[PDB]
């Protein structure tokens, strides 16, 4: 069914120096499994189609969360449960009301995998 | 409430604190009493990381729990 | 170098090891110590599953570093 198990239209933030910066850049962020059953979580330039992130990932080896204090309400953080590590995005769908929807489905493919 | 915090090193700090603290709280109150930074503080209970602005309550962390505290600052 | 091993049952290993350590020959010290048969491991550390050719140099796991566990078919 289908390629991607997720996606969902989203920025990416960089640190540049010890700033996190969000990019501007119109983007995709999804899940794929490929045929090896590894679940792939990636980040797709939407202007070029480059794939520009694509980590690998294994149940419960991060947890995709909104961090609340943005005024935005639309930031989310991959957050590896394991480390330090941490992906920031920002939603980019033009009505808010999918966001947690999103946010779930993340969770889900990532920590619940067929 | 008493809590452990048991690091990778094989030290365990004890810290007080109440449900209703925040996890950054919690940070701050490490960094505080060990000079580890917040920022390269990682909170384990239970198999799930625990995030900044939820409290101990909201992850039922009760009286002499111990929470696992990975450093890992960079990301490989 | 210390580092963590943590399974899936809440416990942690501890481990000393050497960045120039082969993961084949983490997996063996594992073994040794809780008696989990190497073929049955999956190390996971920022992501990536370890490869056993490699070197935990290679994958910048510095000292007080923790490395997932996960057994190969997990019951219940």
């Amino acid at each position: 069914s289908n390629k991607y198990l997720v996606e969902f239209r989203a920025g990416k933030m960089s640190l540049k120096g010890t700033t996190v910066t969000p990019d501007k850049r119109k983007g995709l962020v999804y899940i794929q499994q490929t045929d090896d059953s590894l679940i792939h979580f990636c980040w797709k330039d939407r202007t070029s189609g480059n794939v520009e992130d694509d980590l690998i990932i294994f149940p419960d080896d991060c947890e995709f969360k909104r961090v609340p204090q943005c005024p935005s309400g639309r930031v989310y953080v991959l957050k590896f449960k394991a480390g330090s590590k941490r992906l920031f995005f920002w939603m980019q769908e033009p009505k808010t009301d999918q966001d947690e929807e999103h946010c779930r489905k993340v969770n889900e493919y990532l920590n619940n995998p067929p | 409430m008493q809590i452990f915090v048991k690091t990778l090193t094989g030290k365990t700090i004890t810290l007080e604190v109440e449900p209703s603290d925040t996890i950054e709280n919690v940070k701050a109150k490490i960094q505080d009493k060990e000079g580890i930074p917040p920022d390269q503080q990682r909170l384990i209970f239970a198999g799930r990381q625990l995030e900044d602005g939820r409290t101990l309550s909201d992850y039922n962390i009760q009286k002499e729990s111990t929470l696992h505290l990975v450093l890992r600052l960079r990301g490989g």
